[PDB]
């Protein structure tokens, strides 16, 4: 009976679910009040347009799936005007509403494990056995809002045990329990601004832990639904042309 | 609706119901005599279920509390009323009983005895509670007996001894035996009763006196219908 | 594999008190009771389900979820440089399914200790870092 | 959500149910105040210790199960602290809170009449038609924690009809309604102290009524799990030797 509406795009939710919303280190999403110089050029500050409720395409969830993960803010990086302030600025800044939502029936089963990396570099094969250095790709560091499926789930495809991630802000969605979770991220850098395109402040995993099961007859994939909400976007930089 | 007292569990057991009949006849070509086993003189242990329907009637409950009225017609098995003085002894639970006409316990004193003609009117006294227990009880899911767990070798299951009212000793005053046949009908009406913890009433058939044992051939207590759906 | 212990192999010695929690991750119509016991150090696996009732445990129903977080009263180092906690899970009853569930689900553990929990003598263990070329 | 916990043992449990908690005849358990001299070595009254959550060993409900019973305190006689006490004291006295629970899903069918009924005595068949008084055993009589299933649920195993069995303590366990019931049972005896190991005070009764029934696939078998705490034992005795 819960319409939950911020802009121009709505979304039906529940909420606030097994452990209600997820703060990631205990603090929500702030302007800066401190950086930098602080210049008349200075952060530009929209809402609520850009601001707004992006739902990604939907994952389907399988027995066989490994799990999956976007990069932040790469995943908007070309998604509508949110998409047009990370290109054509120099230095960017922003926290993130992520919510992650599965649609599945009492008959289903299953446990995702939802959470927020920060700086989360990938390392991949080197040769089953074997030393040669090769780096991934645009299509496995970056891979847009579309994300990417985990080779190795049990190293998070990174050589660092997936049974320690917890370590990170995260929630479970168990589909015996609930079935959404919700994270909210402040901008976490070294820097107070950087480069929307060319650095992933965090990335998103979303990594089966108990995996689907269900009878023949029912429906064999599970919806993942994410919708994300830029909360504190700044862009400073200024004009650009790519 | 006015009054409920008829529902109330002294007017529910309270009544002189005829709980058993001593026969002493003369000697002579019968048999057996008995009865109740006198060689010339009963021992009747107390027992409530004399009267018939008594059994299933407080088995309604698991523990009572209760006085006893008895109540002792004597008369020739013709009905005729004969000049004889009877006496009726009651032995205490406790107490040892008679083992013949010429024992001992017939002048213990301590056996109160009642000295009665038939031309009197029936003898007429009261019982008091007896138990060293707190209740009767109908109902004893044990063995009384507290010795070694795990020999019971006596099917004594079931029974509780608590529950031991007396004894009452029927017998013809003198040294000779009578010149007349008599039958001594005992008659008991209960008092001041309680009754405590309600269970069901039997269902089944009785088969002995000590134990709620019933036969393999269960039965229900009516099943008239041929189906559910008619009713002649 | 938790972070804790991985956490101690940096140390010597260590004390307090542990929290683990079980996670039902089955159908929501599957339904069933668990027994589980925490058998203190110096004591033998309990023989069966019966004698681990006797000690200290929490019997799990599928009513509720995942919130049964088991606690360990106390660890120790006093020695080491049956002398250890145990915890078992026992089939209360078995697994209850209708038509149309799956009749196996996993469950998932999580540990962590305690805030009276409290470590002691620095010390570096190791799996390698790369050698020079 | 809610977990009691009483003592060493702890219980998840759904409570309170249907219609409430049925206390006895309306009679808490109470200590004993009252009898019996009272001398100085009389009772031992233990707490919480011996008085803890004990949970007895799962029954399977079947298509075809007649039903069980369990006699009083002959259940714990051997079980635990409970079943120390018992043996080596001489005069005994206690309350009972018995809990019996069901696991069954929504497709699952039928219904348990739970009761206790006082000094229950059981009588055998005498044949099948015939007159031979045989005693139960003590396997039948005391059948110890496992309990022991009825020949002949309609006489309850005593020539007395299970239709009236509700005008002692009782509550239905009905899957479609409820799952759990709970009877509170007072000392009743003739006497304030009796034997623990030679005298029942009462038996617990638990009959499918309504059979147990399911479309084939189901879980064939619905546990029974039964959780009983003595509340107010009383231990008079003193030292003896098994």
């Amino acid at each position: 009976d819960r319409v939950a509406q911020l802009t121009i795009g709505n979304s039906t939710i529940t909420t606030q679910e097994a452990a209600n919303i997820i703060v990631g280190y205990g603090e929500w999403p702030s302007y800066c009040s401190d950086s930098d110089a602080t210049a008349v050029d200075k952060p530009t500050r929209p809402d609520v347009s850009v601001n707004r409720f992006y739902t990604l395409d939907t994952k389907l969830w399988e027995k066989s799936s490994k799990g999956w993960y976007w990069k932040f803010p790469d995943v908007l990086t070309e998604t509508g005007v949110f998409g047009q302030n990370a290109q054509f600025h120099y230095l960017y800044r922003s926290g993130f509403c992520i919510h992650v939502q599965c649609n599945a029936s009492k008959f289903h089963q299953g446990a995702l494990l939802v959470a927020v990396l920060p700086e989360y570099v990938i390392g991949t094969v080197a040769g089953g056995t074997g030393t040669e250095d090769s780096h991934p790709p645009y299509k496995q560091t970056q891979p847009g809002a579309d994300g990417f499926e985990l080779q190795h789930p049990y190293v998070l495809d990174a050589g660092i045990p997936i049974s320690q991630l917890t370590v990170c802000p995260h929630q479970w969605i168990n589909l015996r329990t609930n079935n959404c979770a919700t994270i909210i991220v402040p901008y976490i850098n070294a820097l107070p601004f950087d480069s929307a395109l060319n650095h992933c402040n965090f990335g998103l995993l979303v990594v089966p832990i108990s995996p689907l099961d269900y009878d023949q007859g029912a429906t064999p994939v599970i919806p993942i639904t994410i919708t994300l909400a830029p909360m504190c976007s700044e862009f400073a930089g200024l004009r650009q042309a790519v | 609706s006015h009054s409920t007292a008829e529902t109330t569990l002294d007017s529910f057991f309270s009544r002189a119901g005829l709980v058993g009949e001593i026969d002493l006849p003369l000697e002579g070509t019968e048999r057996k005599r008995a009865r109740l086993t006198p060689n010339g003189y009963a021992n009747w242990d107390i027992d409530i279920t004399g009267y018939a329907q008594m059994r299933r009637k407080v088995e309604l409950f698991t523990y009572m509390r209760f006085d006893a009225e008895f109540t002792f017609v004597a008369c020739t098995p013709t009905g005729e009323v004969v000049p004889q003085l009877l006496q009726y002894m009651f032995v205490p639970p406790g107490a040892p009983k008679p083992d013949s006409r010429e024992s001992l316990a017939w002048q213990t004193a301590t056996n109160p005895s009642v000295f009665v003609k038939l031309s009197d009117p029936p003898a007429q006294v009261s019982v008091p509670f007896m138990s060293p227990a707190s209740a009767y009880q109908w109902f004893y899911d044990g063995y009384p007996t507290f010795g070694e767990h795990k020999q019971e070798k006596d099917l004594e299951y079931g029974a509780c001894p608590n529950n031991m009212m007396g004894t009452f000793s029927v017998r013809t005053v003198g040294t000779s035996k009578s010149k007349y046949p008599l039958v001594v009908r005992i008659y008991m009406r209960m008092k001041h009763v309680r009754a405590w913890i309600p269970r069901p009433m039997r269902n089944q058939n009785y088969l002995f006196k000590a134990n709620p044992n019933y036969a393999g051939n269960s039965i229900k207590p009516t099943g008239a219908s041929r189906t559910a759906i008619t009713t002649l | 594999s938790t972070l804790l212990g991985q956490l101690c192999g940096y140390y010597t010695q260590w004390s307090g008190s542990l929290e683990v929690t079980f996670m039902f991750t089955g159908s929501f119509m599957a339904t069933g009771k668990m027994l589980i016991a925490y058998t203190p150090p110096g004591g033998p696996l309990p023989k069966d389900r019966a004698t681990a009732m006797l000690g200290t445990h929490v019997i799990w129903d599928f009513g509720l979820q995942s919130s049964v977080t088991l606690v360990i009263p106390w660890i120790s180092n006093t020695h080491y440089r049956y002398t250890t906690g145990l915890v078992s899970i026992w089939y209360q009853t078995n697994y209850v399914v209708p038509i149309g569930a799956p009749n196996t689900a996993y469950i998932i553990a999580l540990a962590a200790a305690q805030k009276n929990f409290t470590m002691q003598l620095c010390k570096d263990a190791s799996d390698i870092l790369q050698t020079g070329t």
